[PDB]
């Protein structure tokens, strides 16, 4: 997988990526926050949509790209996308230096969906009852952690 | 950040994957049930904590258990937008 | 077409909605079964059943509103004491309600009149018969007769458009042609019916009354055939509302006609000029606005400004005769439509937040944060300088520094623009009094009545921020991105971001009931302690007034200290001692058991369902045990519903409780 | 073109009264109205009845088929379809139709106001015209927060000046010893104390947050914050003093 | 017309009736003309004010100065001014006074329309093509016309009281 | 307990009258800490940091 040029929100003024919505009140804080989430996708019509910060919006016939606080807001987003048929969007943490970290589809397949490669994290062999009883584990690396 | 922990009695769902609103699970393949396919959660940084993936797994006890610490609140887990941790 | 009104449905409890066609599993399937019954939109089949079901079910409701008032005519026929309140309603109190001689209720009934023992009625029904020219028993039989009639047409009505509309149906969609024939046919056309119906029936009426022959011949007068009487007999020239009637102290029943005779042409005037007027603006509105809730909403907000208008206007613009002098009377119409209008208020809230998760909002949405930020801004403000004022005056009378406080004889908030609001009544520079009581009287405003309208302004303006807030923020939020997806409807999203609960617009109306029941709390007490202390009382034939609370208001109510000793404890003397005196039991015993509801409603405010949920299966164990097993399992209330119940005894206790502390002391005073 | 839209009884619906629902039905949806249109009645029953079909109807059925059609005033006019569809135009192009609240609604002031700013996903810059207009930005820039040109002293100074010279008025009126003969040197007391206390939260502030945007190039962070504190606090002092001054001499 | 196409759509009976009988425009250059018009507008908009100021003052409301001088100051609003103490007077010059500075040279508005003392150029569009919107010249009629009849409104009020009471 | 201190003056059972009315306003303050929950305010929270 290979991830996008996303540039910073800030100096992205006026792209044709981005889709006709209304703007609101509800959009990324500036002058207080650096760090914003962007998700890009491909349409095939201008159907409209609501943007998860108040507001509604058309997409665009070919790429589309939306700026965001909250990954939160991405995923929504792309639920919304996705209720539509349309696949292939793409999630990027921007960090507040430009970096571009790529996050929701990370292995390209989406996380519903098996794909080979991938181990169980946060994995427990045991029934959720068979847990340590946390009297046990007093002073220990698990103190209140059992 | 929460913990988000699998049990061994998960039957591959996808359920608690669809309700997650921040992709913090994710389908890994096992071979301890019969869909060959147990959840994952690599991403408990971003789990805000909204326990939907509680009320979506249908085992008779949840196979996904996510234990609030509050104490330990991040600006991921804490779903802050006026404000910036970074 | 009717072959389809089958019985069958009746024993398949639940039919209506989708979600409980799987059986009653649980005991939470009750609740939902009530919570869905008339929720018509969520229900099954298409739309054109939507609109069937609403129609049919207000006609329905129309009828239950045509039988109550039936009920209440029949009882002012057959169950009251309305002749002799006839002959002399200053020394008689109204009475269309008695007790059965059961378990000592016996005692309930008072003196009202030597041949008549009951419950003194504050409905006001009678004013409202006499001014409707209602004498004769047969009248209210006929009255009653008419109005079970009306009853029968609407709910065979009812009945009957459940299959008269079809899927085709689009009469109810056509609001232009609503518009235009509810304002001209009903607002212009039936106002000059009742101005016809007062010019023939009132004034050959009202007028033989107060020339003293309540003889009126029997029906030799009063039976019409009085055409030698003039329609403005008694006018008197002078100008509406500045000359009552001197002998029923209201307003004289001929300009009241005039008045209706007037407003509906005005109305069918305006229905006229609705063919061409201004428009364009309120175009989006017109367009987006097109649907069941949004309409609902819009008119329980103007039907609870209306009925608040009604409370403010039925007190001391006097319309009904011999009604100005029956306080208890006044009081109820005053503050019943108080409290109608809080509710009324609440309920077009609740479904402004249902039409935004339904519909698609307005511009109005985009720039919510400002808005219900300087809503923010201004209830703090005007909390933090409305009350403190209170808090100021107490802590410095507490201190013994009373020349610090905030009274008239002290430093003093002059209302400024009520003082210069002279323009209302202008009547001439004394008072109005019928027999030993005060008709009018006009409320001179000073500093604590500056205060306790920057209260009422405080109170409403935080109960317009919760629900303003509820309804912007229904779709989505910063805190939550897809409250959308999660219904009108929801106890909360998580325990997670630091905790969800209560985002929804329904968790949004649940605490503005809390504050809207607090804002019309202080109103109904501003209203009953203000009138008792400085419009209503006896009087001295030397011109001197002595009222009923000897002019409490202007120097105790600039405290809080005030309002609990001079109103809730010293006022509250005639319904906490109120047992084995006969009228006033039932607002003794109601007084205590607002009390227990009110403090009952706490249990389910304060807490969650998952204790309960725990000694709900600690007590199925037991049952278990002796092998008794209810197969409908078990469940505490939903979050939800622990909440709504925990809102309603709250409301409902609290409301008992003012209304058994006013009604009682109100009769005995009277 | 369409079947069932040709050669329909005018009994049916009126020629006009069709043609206005035409209009007012969007194009994609003509042949196939969807369900509770008045399209789609007019489908349902002129396939029904007409010319080559069932050409009378009982008194009741066309009763109520009077009542499902529309009645010629309830559908908008070709005027009325354009201010919807630019409205909408503008309100999707960022730009509001600006509107001003007034007794319980909004007069339109007829000005197109650019709404989304400059990022067009920031929500604070969304362009206002109280904070973004010519006026608010020349006033915002020109406080002494904000003035360019200023020494951080003389920013300090300036406020202070005005907060101490104001800050006397609520104690010296209305206060505790509002009546004695003094009256105002109480108020002024109180005053420089209110000063010397918000003095002292900045200066907190400026030792926990420490504001660098005054610090001149290569200096201790937050110097230039606690220079302006610390100016602000002579000028409460001396704007309290003038004032007092003032009162006592007038 | 050239220069005066600059104020051109915005007087006369009709909107565009360029109406200037004394040619007090013609040769003048596009700056003057705006400068013209600036004059015009803050004379209408005072004019407006004054007007309003006037009825709510020979109405019976003077409650800052009634207050300030302990006695109900006469109707009549010239003889009102000249009973409204000398203090209230002197601190009414210098609000305007502050007002005109803070407009003039602090936020000065553009050279090219010299009456955006508020600064709307800056968020307005006034060249778009909506209908519900874009009507920005109609208003700028409103208050065009409104404020001429103002002006000579507030002459009226002000000859006649100092002439024929 | 009322009539402690009034408009006809002041017992020494002023503080009695006073604290009694403080602590009627503190125990009706914590009905909304119990009554009303978090998201409402998290929410109205996040308007005010907006402001
Ligand atoms: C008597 C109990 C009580 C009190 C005092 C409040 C107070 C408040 N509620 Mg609240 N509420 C209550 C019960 C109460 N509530 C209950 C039972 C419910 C049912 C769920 C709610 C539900 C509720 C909702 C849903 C909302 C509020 C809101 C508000 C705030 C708006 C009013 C305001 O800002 O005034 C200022 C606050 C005061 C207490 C006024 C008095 C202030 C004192 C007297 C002056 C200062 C004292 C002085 C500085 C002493 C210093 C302290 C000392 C240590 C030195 C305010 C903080 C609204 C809000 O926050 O919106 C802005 C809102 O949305 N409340
Ligand atoms: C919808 C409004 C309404 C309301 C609230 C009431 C309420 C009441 N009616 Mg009533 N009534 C109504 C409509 C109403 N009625 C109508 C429309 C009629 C005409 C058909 C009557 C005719 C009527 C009579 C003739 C009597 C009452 C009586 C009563 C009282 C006792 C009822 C009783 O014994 O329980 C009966 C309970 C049931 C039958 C269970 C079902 C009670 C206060 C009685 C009363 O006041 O006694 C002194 C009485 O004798 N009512
Ligand atoms: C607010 C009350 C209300 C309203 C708006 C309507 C409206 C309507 N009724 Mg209706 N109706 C009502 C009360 C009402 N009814 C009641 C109380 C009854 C019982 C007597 C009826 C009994 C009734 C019948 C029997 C019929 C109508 C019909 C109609 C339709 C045409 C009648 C007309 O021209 O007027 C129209 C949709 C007629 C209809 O559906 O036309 C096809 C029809 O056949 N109604
Ligand atoms: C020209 C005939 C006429 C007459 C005789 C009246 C007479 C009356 N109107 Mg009225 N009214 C009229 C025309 C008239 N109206 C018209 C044309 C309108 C439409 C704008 C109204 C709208 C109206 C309202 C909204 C109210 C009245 C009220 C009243 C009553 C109070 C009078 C008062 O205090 O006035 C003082 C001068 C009185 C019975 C009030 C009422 O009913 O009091 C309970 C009230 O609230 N009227
Ligand atoms: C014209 C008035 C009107 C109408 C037509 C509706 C209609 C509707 N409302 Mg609504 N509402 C109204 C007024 C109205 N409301 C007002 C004034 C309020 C403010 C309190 C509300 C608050 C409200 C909420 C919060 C909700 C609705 C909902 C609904 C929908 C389903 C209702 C349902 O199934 O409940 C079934 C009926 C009941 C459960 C009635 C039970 C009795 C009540 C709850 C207690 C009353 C106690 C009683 C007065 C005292 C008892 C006497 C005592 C001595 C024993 C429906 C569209 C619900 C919805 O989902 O909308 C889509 C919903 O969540 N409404
Ligand atoms: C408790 C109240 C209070 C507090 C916290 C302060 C706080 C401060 N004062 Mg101060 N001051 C006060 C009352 C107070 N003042 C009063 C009542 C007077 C009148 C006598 C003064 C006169 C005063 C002077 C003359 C000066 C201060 C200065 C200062 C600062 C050192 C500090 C911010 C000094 C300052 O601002 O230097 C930076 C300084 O020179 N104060
Ligand atoms: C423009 C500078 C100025 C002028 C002309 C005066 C003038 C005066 N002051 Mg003054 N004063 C000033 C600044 C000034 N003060 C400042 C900056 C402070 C703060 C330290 C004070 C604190 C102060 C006090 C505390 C007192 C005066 C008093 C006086 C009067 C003797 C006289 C009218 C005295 C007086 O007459 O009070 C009634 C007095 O008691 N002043
Ligand atoms: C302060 C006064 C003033 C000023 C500077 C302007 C300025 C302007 N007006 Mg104008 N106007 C005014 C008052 C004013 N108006 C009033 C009160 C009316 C109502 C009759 C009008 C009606 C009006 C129309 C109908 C039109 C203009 C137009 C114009 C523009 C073209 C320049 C022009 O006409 O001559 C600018 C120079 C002057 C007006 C000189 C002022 C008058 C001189 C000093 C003599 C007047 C003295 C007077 C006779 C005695 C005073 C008392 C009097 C009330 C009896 C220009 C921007 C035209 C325009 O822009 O349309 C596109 C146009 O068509 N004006
Ligand atoms: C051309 C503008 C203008 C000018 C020069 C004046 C000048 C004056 N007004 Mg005035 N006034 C105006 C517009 C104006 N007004 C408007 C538009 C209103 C309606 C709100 C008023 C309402 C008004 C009242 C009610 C009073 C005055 C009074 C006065 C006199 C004392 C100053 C004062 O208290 O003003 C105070 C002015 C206001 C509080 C109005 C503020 C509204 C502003 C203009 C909105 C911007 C002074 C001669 C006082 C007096 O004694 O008159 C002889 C007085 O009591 N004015
Ligand atoms: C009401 C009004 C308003 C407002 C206003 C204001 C806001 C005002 C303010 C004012 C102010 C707020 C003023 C102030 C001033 C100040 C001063 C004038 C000061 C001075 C000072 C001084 C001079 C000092 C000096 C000194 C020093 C510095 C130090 C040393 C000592 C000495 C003393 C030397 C508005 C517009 C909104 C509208 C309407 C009207
Ligand atoms: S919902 Fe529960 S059982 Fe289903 S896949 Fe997820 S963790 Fe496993």
């Amino acid at each position: 997988v290979v991830a996008e040029a996303i540039p910073r929100p800030e100096d992205l003024l006026d792209s044709p990526k981005f889709p006709m919505f209304e703007g609101s009140t509800g959009g990324y804080m500036s002058r207080s926050t650096r760090e914003r989430h962007a998700i890009t996708w491909t349409a095939k019509g201008q159907a409209k949509f609501e943007m998860p910060t108040g507001g509604f919006a058309i997409m665009n016939q070919g790429e589309n790209l939306c700026y965001f606080r909250k990954k939160e807001q991405c995923i929504a987003l792309g639920k919304q996308l996705r209720k539509m048929k349309i696949e292939n969007y793409k999630i990027y943490r921007l960090k507040k230096d430009g970096t571009v970290i790529f996050m929701h589809p990370a292995d390209g397949v989406f996380p519903e969906k098996v794909n080979k490669g991938r181990v169980q994290v946060n994995g427990r062999p045991f029934t959720i009852r068979g847990n340590p009883q946390q009297s046990e584990l007093k002073f220990t690396k698990y103190q209140g952690k059992g | 950040s929460h913990a988000v922990k699998i049990y061994d009695t998960c039957i591959g769902c996808t359920l608690c994957v669809r309700a997650c609103p921040t992709d913090v699970l994710e389908m890994v393949p096992a071979s301890i049930n019969a869909a060959k396919q147990v959840a994952s959660s690599p991403r408990v940084e971003d789990c805000v904590g909204c326990k939907r993936c509680e009320t979506a797994c249908p085992t008779d006890f949840l196979s996904i258990r996510v234990y609030l610490q509050d104490n330990e609140e991040t600006q991921y887990s804490l779903g802050l937008d006026l404000v910036d941790w970074s | 077409i009717f072959r389809y009104i089958n019985t069958t449905l009746w024993a398949k409890a639940g039919h209506f909605n989708k979600a409980l066609s799987k059986g009653a599993k649980t005991t939470t399937w009750i609740w939902n079964l009530h919570d869905y019954a008339h929720d018509f939109d969520i229900q099954q089949r298409s739309t054109g059943l939507i609109a069937r079901k609403v129609f049919s079910s207000n006609l329905a409701h129309l009828s239950l509103v045509f039988f109550w008032i039936s009920g209440m005519h029949l009882h002012g026929a057959y169950l009251s004491n309305y002749d002799i309140w006839l002959k002399d309603p200053k020394s008689i109190t109204p009475s269309s309600h008695l007790a059965y001689s059961l378990i000592g209720q016996d005692i309930l009934n008072s003196y009202t009149s030597e041949y008549f023992s009951g419950i003194t009625i504050t409905s006001g029904f009678f004013q409202l018969y006499r001014s409707e020219g209602i004498i004769t028993q047969s009248q209210l039989k006929y009255a009653c007769a008419t109005s079970l009639i009306a009853t029968l047409i609407c709910l065979s009505g009812s009945y009957l458009h459940m299959q008269l509309m079809s899927k085709f149906t689009s009469f109810y969609k056509k609001f232009q042609s609503l518009s235009q024939d509810h304002l001209i046919i009903i607002f212009g056309s039936r106002s000059t019916s009742l101005s016809a119906h007062q010019i023939h029936k009132m004034l050959p009426a009202n007028p033989l009354l107060d020339s003293g022959i309540s003889k009126p011949s029997i029906l030799q007068v009063i039976s019409n055939s009085l055409s030698y009487t003039l329609a403005l007999f008694s006018t008197n020239l002078s100008s509406t509302g500045k000359l009552l009637n001197p002998s029923t102290r209201s307003v004289f029943l001929s300009q009241v006609a005039a008045h209706h005779k007037t407003t509906g042409v005005v109305f069918i005037t305006l229905g006229l000029i609705r063919f061409l007027t201004m428009y364009k603006s309120q175009f989006s509105i017109l367009t987006s606005y097109i649907d069941y809730h949004i309409v609902l909403s819009i008119n329980l907000a103007l039907i609870a400004s209306l009925s608040i208008i009604v409370a403010d206007h039925l007190t001391r613009t006097p319309i009904y005769p011999h009604k100005s002098t029956s306080y208890p009377t006044i009081l109820c119409l005053s503050i019943h439509h108080a409290w109608l209008s809080g509710f009324l208020i609440i309920g077009s809230g609740a479904h402004a937040s249902i039409f935004n998760l339904l519909g698609s909002p307005t511009s109005e949405i985009r720039h919510r944060d400002p808005i219900y930020s300087h809503l923010i801004w201004v209830c703090i403000a005007i909390g933090l300088h409305s009350f403190s004022l209170y808090c100021h005056n107490d802590t410095l009378e507490a201190l013994g520094r009373p020349e610090d406080i905030f009274h008239d004889n002290s430093i003093q908030l002059k209302a400024i623009f009520a003082k210069q609001s002279f323009l209302r009544a202008e009547l001439q520079p004394d008072i109005e009094m019928l027999d030993k009581k005060i008709i009018r009287i006009t409320q001179e405003l000073g500093t604590a009545d500056f205060i306790v309208h920057h209260i009422h302004a405080f109170t409403i303006h935080v109960t317009l921020l919760i629900l303003s807030k509820g309804v912007l923020y229904a779709r989505n939020s910063r805190f939550v991105s897809d409250k959308l997806e999660l219904g009108f409807t929801y106890p909360c999203d998580g325990p997670g971001r630091g905790g969800t609960c209560q985002i929804s617009p329904w968790d949004h109306l649940f605490s503005a009931v809390f504050w809207m029941y607090n804002c019309l709390n202080v109103v109904t007490f501003h209203y009953f302690w203000k009138m008792q202390s400085d419009v209503w009382g006896f009087v001295s034939i030397q011109k001197h007034i002595s009222h009923y609370s000897q002019g409490d208001f202007s120097v105790n109510s600039i405290t809080i200290n005030g309002w609990l000793r001079n109103l809730l404890w010293s006022e509250a003397s005639q319904v906490i001692q109120s047992y084995a005196l006969s009228s006033i039991c039932p607002y003794g015993f109601i007084f205590l058991i607002g009390h227990f509801i009110w403090a009952f409603s706490l249990m389910f405010l304060f807490s969650g369902r998952a204790y309960w949920q725990e000694l709900i299966e600690s007590i199925l164990w037991s049952h278990h045990k002796l092998k008794i097993i209810p197969h409908i399992q078990p469940r505490a209330l939903s979050i939800s519903q622990g909440r709504a119940v925990g809102f309603i005894h709250y409301t409902l206790g609290g409301i008992g409780s003012t209304w058994a502390f006013i009604i009682s002391r109100l009769l005995v005073l009277t | 073109k369409i079947a069932y839209l040709q050669d329909i009884p005018r009994t049916i619906v009126e020629k006009d009264a069709l043609e206005l629902i035409l209009k007012n039905t969007p194009k994609e949806q003509w042949e196939n109205p969807p369900e509770d249109s008045y399209l789609y009645t007019v489908k349902a029953f002129a396939e029904m009845y007409g010319p080559g079909k069932a050409t009378k109807m009982g008194w009741w059925d066309y009763y109520r088929l009077k009542m499902d059609m529309p009645d010629t005033t309830r559908l908008s006019s070709e005027r009325e379809l354009q201010e919807i569809e630019e409205y909408e135009k503008l309100m999707m192009s960022g730009k509001v139709p600006f509107a001003v609240p007034g007794p319980s609604g909004y007069f339109f002031t007829g000005f197109v106001t650019q709404w989304k700013g400059k990022e067009p996903f920031a929500g604070d810059q969304v362009i206002t015209l109280t904070e973004n207009g010519l006026f608010a930005k020349q006033f915002l820039s020109a406080l002494a927060f904000y003035r360019e040109g200023l020494k951080p002293w003389q920013r300090g100074l300036e406020i202070g000046m005005a907060h101490g010279y104001f800050l006397i008025g609520p104690f010296t009126s209305l206060g505790p010893l509002r009546n004695t003969p003094e009256a105002a040197t109480v108020g002024l007391l109180c005053g420089c104390a209110i000063v010397g206390i918000v003095s002292i939260g900045g200066l907190i502030f400026g030792s926990t947050i420490k504001p660098t945007r005054f610090d001149k190039d290569g200096d201790k962070p937050g110097a230039g914050f606690i220079e302006m504190i610390n100016w602000h606090a002579v000028g409460g002092l001396g704007g309290a003093g003038f004032a007092h001054a003032l009162i006592t001499v007038f | 017309r050239e220069a005066p196409k600059v104020l051109a759509g915005t007087g006369g009976p009709l909107p565009e009736s360029f109406w200037d009988p004394a040619g007090f425009t013609n040769n003048k250059t596009d700056e003057e003309l705006l400068f013209y018009r600036a004059a015009e507008l803050k004379h209408g908009r005072i004019a407006m004010a004054a007007v309003v100021g006037w009825f709510t003052n020979a109405s019976g409301f003077h409650y800052l100065g009634d207050l300030w001088l302990k006695k109900p100051a006469s109707d009549n609003p010239i003889e009102a001014f000249n009973q409204l103490s000398l203090l209230g007077v002197f601190q009414m010059v210098f609000f305007i006074g502050c007002l005109e500075w803070l407009t003039t040279v602090p936020c000065p508005p553009p050279k090219d329309a010299p009456w955006d003392v508020i600064g709307m150029s800056d968020v307005l569009e006034e060249d778009t093509d909506e209908n519900p919107m874009a009507e920005y010249k109609k208003i700028q009629m409103q208050e065009l016309n409104n404020s001429r009849l103002a002006m000579v409104a507030i002459i009226g009020l002000i000859v006649q009281a100092t002439t024929t009471g | 307990l009322i009539h402690g201190y009034s408009t006809l003056g002041a017992n020494d059972l002023s503080v009695q009258s006073w604290s009694f009315l403080l602590t009627h306003l503190a125990w009706a303050s914590g009905f909304m800490f119990l009554i009303s929950w978090r998201g409402y305010w998290q929410e109205l929270i996040d308007i005010i940091l907006y402001i």
